[PDB]
């Protein structure tokens, strides 16, 4: 847990400070291929998060 | 499992308690049951430093386990069958528990039918 | 429904003020005047290679300072811990007692050369 | 202090937008719902019966408040925002500097020096500025808090400083 | 362009 | 002891007799000088205390507290040459005159080897305090705070001193050494009882007391801030050493007739904690919350239990250093701001850093967290309770609650958040004050190390 | 329609849907009309002494200094015995403390009481 | 976080108006009184500024709302409050 | 650089899914007054979003590619084993 | 202004990505057999673990 | 003060990448899923099952030792 949970803060992190310091899920979308790196480490920690096999 | 909703959606009074059971002896129904083994004495077990809660029969083929880890260091992929052999002994041993559950249980079933049917008769 | 003319005005007036402040708010090239400071004398080396920080310098450069911060945050440290485990901690009984080493059958002792005989004839049930 | 009734729209329709927004969340949607929103907001306008209006504003807004957002949207800069006065701890009051150590002083040479421009030009005003004030005080006393702008020239709006020298938001 | 920055005296 | 006595006494003619502007410096230097001798009483043997001579004997809890008060005295006169020296030689003098004569009689009483003479200048010190508070004070109710010092503590004096001469006429000589090892049981009887409330409540009534602490919102809030801190750091020890000095003659009457004492500070410490998180002035914040510390003490020092009294000392010396300590931060604030309120003057550490530092682990100290001697204070006497009563815990960390909320509480109201507008005098803090308030803590976190001095007699 | 809000102390009616508001009369128009003529008075008197280049001290606030008053000395002097005070103190005061005594009796009652003849175990209990 | 002049103000300032398509995409004048020239109406008027609330990203008070009546007005208003000077 | 900024005679609704809310509207009287405000969200390079699944399916035609070489790898050294 | 070309965001996030991958996988089959691995156990629970989190 | 960044902001238009930041989110994106059933092809049976639950039903009465019901 101490991996992939401390992971999806700076990525959300990365994602807080570069829009513009605002945390309302209601203010982003599209940054899938905005935001290649932090989506791909988004969504590592996610599926880590879920328990899904081999991780 | 279907045993807890014949418990306690169905007949309670046929349904063996885990805690309860073991009740009848051994022997009960079965002509010359024969006691378990243990290959590995306390003292090398106790040696191991093995846990007490993994301190059962099974743990015989556990303390091999710990010896080839530790002569396989670096490589933690080497023991797998080993590794393996062990945990089928933990199956086999698991496999004997609901095995005795569930003799237990048609000991209760078949007790509860003759009592009942006796009791009528008589 | 709608700056009033005085009230329009006034924000015009506080707004150029405001305006000339925040255009006395920066800060001269000059500024900062730092006073002079002293150096250690041992900065000349790293700056003369510093000067044009060619990839055949910069990772050497870089190793002197990552050379003298591994000696001095490791090897002062592990130093004057194990002088202090080796001879004040371990000098007073059980201060360093440590659990004992597993061992296994066929396993030799070192202390006592002696073999543990094997564990006895395994049933052999394998998947 | 007296809020008018078309004011009190004005506001209960801003706020009902920022809801609808933190509803919709997707724009489209939230283009969609805010006509019809406008839709049926412009057609209850030409009414000459007061009382409607105000019997109109009771459960309408009764209707905002069972329906808002129990998390509305806030910009972060703003009153319940994440980033509401977290700038505050940085930002230093101007007449502190006054404190600040002579090597200090010198260590910033042309802007205290502009700094003297400002104090002694405050100085000078303050006297023609509290005139001006107590020149044009309404009768019974101050009816409002608005004040008036700098009337003649080559003078400065009364009580100008606090304002024009405030702390910047951008700190650092 | 950087400014000026308004900090309690420290020198103290 | 000869060797600290008079040269305490040898400082008044030299301040006297000293220049025009040489009195803080002359006097402030030999203080710490003396403490500095004062410090050689640290050392205890294993067994009985050290008894110089008959006329004074200093033990491993007199010695610990001892130098506190040597400590102590650099640094009210280091606290207060800053709003006295716009008066006249002769006061400032004067002022010297109380300061030095108050510190040689917490001397003379800590180290008395008779009892007797333990009360006199115990009493004593009622004198030089009380000058203190009615001259030098800074409000209108500092009048009506000094009867309501002097009357409160002399209304429980006068029954220990009636208390005391019937044991010599009954038991000879009441030298604590002949005390301790002639010891008789005390009877249940009727008048035993009154004996035991004779020479109880007048030390009782001392520290705070719950129903009898009415006395310090009055004194402490209004007294100038030289005194404040005698009457919240050493003073208050004297009602406690008087506690287990005379708790030897007591058992086991101590043991029945200490369930409404016991009873009033364990609950009364929860009620005076929940003022502080209440309260409208700096310093009655800090007053009551030494009410909720030394309510602690007074209920560890009624088990009698070897636990209870180790940590006993501990949190007296622990505390009053830190009561000085944030007395201290009230008066920094009242030179600038001019009064007392806490939200007149918040925002302070966006204006003074390191002040608001100085204010930071200072009430950390206060929270009691680990490893600070406050923490081996209080968790000493959670197990001394809890052993003796295990729903004892359940009132004992209720107050652990209350004093962490309105520790952070004073803190974040003061120095946190926006600073005060309308406010322009707010200048650098002079070192002096950031000198003083480091020789305070240092000590404080350098005790640390070593608690094994401040632990007491018992250990 | 569908169900409102009902207030509380803690939990207030907010001042935008209570039909206070949305009422008017025209008593209560120079009722808010002089509102705005106090704060006036007030703000702009405090803001005039606050931008004086020449104040360097601190704008004494009345409202303080009468809370602080209020709130600690000029409360005792305006004390009345009166049954619900009498009562209150009795409550929250020996209440509390007779309430704490007897538990902690029980406690201690019945904790000797094991001991006495030996109903409890402390073998290793030495550092009491 | 690059810094911004009014030069960029106006530039996203006149864009949000001329988006308006109420509004003529060439009839902006500095001081396009909205009522007088536009022709809009006060809850239109109100619509202006939650436009330039999400362009700008932050809170414009509501009683300086109705006071801005001007795209200089709501340029001089945004530059007042991000204290944008040059 | 400035910080060109795009002309505005581009951004229109149509083929954006904001166009849908146009004819709805239009059956109902009001004309969409700022559907070209949120037409850069809906069009430009931020258009053509990936699926809900294909945000997890991120690089499997790469996986599955390493797949068979690792897996055929193995396949031959246990042939020689 | 959305971008995360940081070297230090990118090498902070990274570090975590290549330890979030196999974390598990080189602890579990590293530390020593501390508890005891139940294996006979019927299909519809040992599924799941993953079953739950489909839906 | 000065600008000059590797990136620049856009105006409601699709911000600049880099080849960098693209491939690398590619390559981590592509090895996990290489994780993914390598290890499922490598170790099956943590995830499957490892041997099979005997059924209730099926175990004979005769090897469960219960007392014939007649007698
Ligand atoms: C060998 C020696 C090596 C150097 C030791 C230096 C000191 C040290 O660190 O000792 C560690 C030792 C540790 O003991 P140890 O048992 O680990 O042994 C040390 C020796 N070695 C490391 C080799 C094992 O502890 C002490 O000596 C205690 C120091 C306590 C210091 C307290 C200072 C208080 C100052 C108060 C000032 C104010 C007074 C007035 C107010 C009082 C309150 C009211
Ligand atoms: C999403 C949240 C939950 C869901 C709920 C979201 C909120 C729903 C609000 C519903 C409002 C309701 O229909 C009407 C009412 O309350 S009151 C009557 C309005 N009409 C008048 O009072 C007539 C006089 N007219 C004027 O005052 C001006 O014409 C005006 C200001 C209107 C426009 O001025 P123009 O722009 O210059």
């Amino acid at each position: 847990h101490a991996f992939f949970k401390a992971m999806l803060f700076m990525c959300s992190g990365s994602i807080i400070h570069s829009l513009n310091d605002e945390q309302d899920i209601r203010k982003m979308g599209g940054l899938y291929k905005a935001m290649p790196f932090t989506t791909t480490a988004l969504i590592i920690g996610s599926l880590a998060l879920t328990g899904m096999p081999y991780l | 499992g279907a045993h807890l909703a014949r418990r306690y959606l169905g007949d309670a009074s046929k349904e063996p308690d885990p805690l309860r059971m073991p009740t009848f002896p051994p022997d009960y129904g079965f002509p010359e049951r024969k006691e378990r083994e243990m290959v590995a004495t306390q003292q090398e077990m106790n040696d191991a430093q093995l846990m007490l809660q993994q301190r059962d029969y099974c743990a015989h083929y556990l303390i091999q386990l710990l010896k080839c880890k530790r002569d396989s260091f670096p490589n933690f992929l080497a023991c797998k069958h080993e590794q393996h052999d062990w945990d089928y002994c933990e199956h086999l041993d698991y496999v004997k528990r609901m095995k005795e559950f569930e003799r237990e249980r048609r000991l209760l079933q078949r007790k509860k039918r003759r009592e009942q049917r006796e009791a009528e008769m008589a | 429904s709608g700056y009033t003319p005085d009230e329009k005005l006034r924000l015009q007036q506080l707004r150029e003020l405001r305006r000339r402040w925040l255009k006395d708010q920066e800060l001269s090239p000059r500024e900062p005047v730092l006073p002079p400071r002293r150096v250690w004398p041992m900065e000349q080396f790293w700056n003369k290679f510093l000067q044009d920080g060619a990839p055949w310098k910069n990772v050497i450069y870089k190793t002197y300072r990552h050379s003298i911060f591994a000696v001095t945050h490791v090897l002062i440290p592990v130093w004057i811990i194990h002088y202090y485990l080796k001879y004040h901690v371990t000098a007073k009984p059980y201060t360093v007692v440590e659990r004992k080493p597993r061992i296994f059958p066929g396993d030799t002792i070192l202390e006592t050369g002696e073999v543990i005989p094997l564990m006895k004839e395994f049933p052999d049930q394998h998947h | 202090a007296y809020l008018t009734h078309q004011q009190k729209v004005l506001r209960l329709y801003k706020r009902a937008l920022r809801h609808l927004e933190s509803w919709c969340v997707h724009r489209d949607k939230y283009r969609y719902f805010a006509c019809l929103m406008r839709a049926r907001f412009d057609e209850h306008k030409n009414e000459k019966d007061m009382v409607k209006a105000t019997q109109l504003l009771r459960q309408a807004e009764e209707e905002f408040w069972y329906g808002q957002h129990p998390q509305p949207y806030i910009f972060p800069e703003s009153p319940g925002g994440t980033s509401y006065e977290r700038y505050e701890c940085y930002k230093v009051p101007e007449w502190c500097l006054d404190d600040w150590h002579p090597s200090e002083k010198a260590m910033y040479p042309d802007y205290f020096a502009k700094r003297e421009q400002w104090k002694r030009l405050r100085r000078e005003s303050w006297e023609r500025e509290v005139k001006q004030l107590q020149e044009e005080t309404p009768p019974g006393g101050p009816r409002t808090e608005a004040l008036p702008p700098a009337r003649k020239e080559g003078d400065l709006p009364p009580l100008w400083w606090h304002i024009v020298t405030r702390p910047r938001e951008r700190p650092m | 362009k950087r400014l000026f920055i308004i900090k309690p005296s420290g020198f103290y | 002891m000869l060797k600290i006595i008079i040269p305490t006494t040898m400082l008044l003619p030299m301040t006297w007799m000293s220049k025009h502007n040489m009195i803080w410096i002359n006097a402030t230097v030999h203080s710490l000088l003396i403490s500095l001798i004062s410090l050689s009483l640290l050392n205890q043997l294993g067994e009985n205390s050290l008894n110089f001579s008959l006329t004074f004997f200093s033990d491993s809890l007199s010695a610990p507290l001892l130098v506190l008060t040597t400590w102590l005295l650099p640094l009210m006169l280091m606290a207060s040459q800053s709003h006295l020296s716009k008066e006249t030689t002769t006061r400032k003098k004067l002022y010297i005159t109380m300061l030095i004569l108050l510190q040689l009689f917490l001397i003379m009483t800590f180290t008395a080897t008779e009892l007797i003479l333990f009360y006199i200048l115990f009493e004593a010190t009622l004198v030089p305090t009380l000058i203190i508070i009615t001259r030098w004070g800074n409000q209108t109710e500092r009048l009506n705070a000094g009867l309501y010092f002097l009357f409160y503590t002399l209304a429980g004096s006068l029954p220990l001193l009636v208390a005391l001469v019937y044991i010599q006429n009954t038991t000879g000589s009441l030298n604590f050494l002949i005390i301790h090892y002639w010891s008789h049981p005390l009877s249940n009887s009727w008048s035993n009882i009154f004996m035991w409330l004779a020479c109880i409540m007048a030390f009782m009534v001392k520290m705070p007391l719950y129903g009898l602490h009415l006395w310090l919102p009055k004194a402490h809030v209004e007294a100038p801030i030289a005194g404040s801190m005698v009457l919240a750091a050493v003073l208050l020890k004297l009602g406690g050493y008087g506690m287990m000095r005379i708790t030897t003659i007591l058992n086991p009457l101590t043991n029945y007739m200490a369930y409404p004492f016991l009873m009033l500070s364990m609950w009364g410490m929860i009620m005076t904690s929940s003022i502080c998180l209440r309260q409208t002035d700096l310093k009655s914040l800090i007053a009551y919350s030494s009410v909720s510390h030394m309510a602690l003490v007074i209920v560890a020092i009624m088990i009698q239990t070897p636990w209870s009294f180790m940590g006993a000392t501990a949190l007296m010396i622990a505390h009053g250093l830190t009561s000085s300590m944030l007395f201290c931060l009230a008066n920094t604030n009242y030179e600038r701001v001019h009064s007392r309120t806490m939200i007149l003057a918040r925002g302070l550490q966006t204006l003074l850093p390191l002040m608001a530092t100085w204010w930071l682990m200072a009430s950390l100290t206060n929270l009691a967290l680990p490893p600070s001697i406050n923490l081996i204070g209080e968790l000493f006497i959670i197990t001394a309770s809890f052993s003796w009563s295990n729903i004892t815990i359940i009132l004992m960390g209720m107050n652990m609650m209350i004093t962490a909320l309105y520790s952070l509480y004073m803190l974040i109201t003061t120095q946190r958040g926006k600073y005060t507008h309308h406010i322009n005098n707010i200048k650098a803090s002079f070192t002096r004050e950031n000198a003083l308030m480091a020789l305070h803590i240092l000590p404080l976190l350098l005790l640390t190390l070593n608690p094994k001095m401040i632990l007491g007699p018992l250990y | 329609s569908f169900p409102k809000y009902k207030p509380s102390r803690l939990a207030t009616l907010p001042a935008t849907l209570d039909p206070a508001e949305y009422d008017i009369s025209p008593e209560t128009r120079k009722a808010q009309a002089e509102r705005l003529a106090i704060r006036s008075r007030l703000k702009r008197e405090y803001l005039l002494q606050y931008n004086d280049p020449n104040r360097l001290g601190v704008i004494e606030d009345p409202a303080l200094i009468r809370w602080t008053y209020a709130r600690s000395a000029n409360i005792y002097p305006n004390f009345r015995p009166t049954p619900k005070t009498s009562l209150l103190g009795a409550l929250f005061g020996i209440g509390p403390l007779f309430f704490w005594y007897y538990v902690f009796k029980t406690d201690r009652d019945k904790k000797e009481k094991l001991i006495q003849e030996g109903k409890l175990d402390q073998t290793f209990n030495i550092s009491y | 976080a690059p810094p911004l002049t009014l030069e960029a103000i106006k530039d996203r300032v006149l864009y949000v108006l001329k988006l308006y398509d109420k509004i003529d995409p060439e009839k902006l004048s500095v001081n396009s009184h909205f009522m007088k020239d536009l022709g809009l109406d006060s809850l239109d008027q109100v619509e202006i500024i939650m436009a330039m609330e999400d362009e700008f990203g932050f809170e414009i008070p509501d009683i300086d709302a109705e006071k801005l009546m001007c795209p200089q007005e709501i340029v001089d208003y945004i530059a007042d409050k991000k204290d944008v000077y040059e | 650089s400035k910080m060109e900024l795009p002309d505005y005679k581009q951004w229109k609704i149509e083929g954006t899914p904001l166009e849908t809310v146009q004819e709805k509207l239009a059956a109902r009287g009001l004309r969409d007054p700022w559907g070209r405000n949120e037409a850069w969200r809906y069009s430009g390079g931020f258009a053509n979003n990936v699926s809900f699944v294909g945000a997890l399916l991120k690089g499997f035609k790469w996986g599955f590619a390493a797949f068979v070489v690792a897996v055929g790898a193995e396949y031959y050294l246990e042939s020689q084993n | 202004l959305i971008n995360e070309n940081n070297p230090l965001l990118i090498n902070s996030i990274k570090r975590l990505l290549i330890g979030s991958i196999f974390a598990g996988f080189i602890i579990s089959n590293n530390i020593p057999p501390m508890t005891v691995p139940n294996t006979t156990m019927p299909l519809y629970m040992k599924m799941t673990a993953l079953i739950v989190t489909i839906m | 003060a000065g600008g000059g960044v590797h990136i620049e902001p856009r105006y409601r238009q699709f911000p600049q990448l880099t080849r960098s930041q693209l491939i690398q989110a590619e390559f981590f994106s592509a090895t996990m899923w290489f994780w993914i059933l390598w290890r499922f092809w490598h170790d099956s049976d943590a995830v499957l099952g490892h041997f099979p639950y005997p059924d209730p039903s099926q175990w004979t009465d005769e090897e469960l030792g219960i007392l014939p019901d007649d007698e």
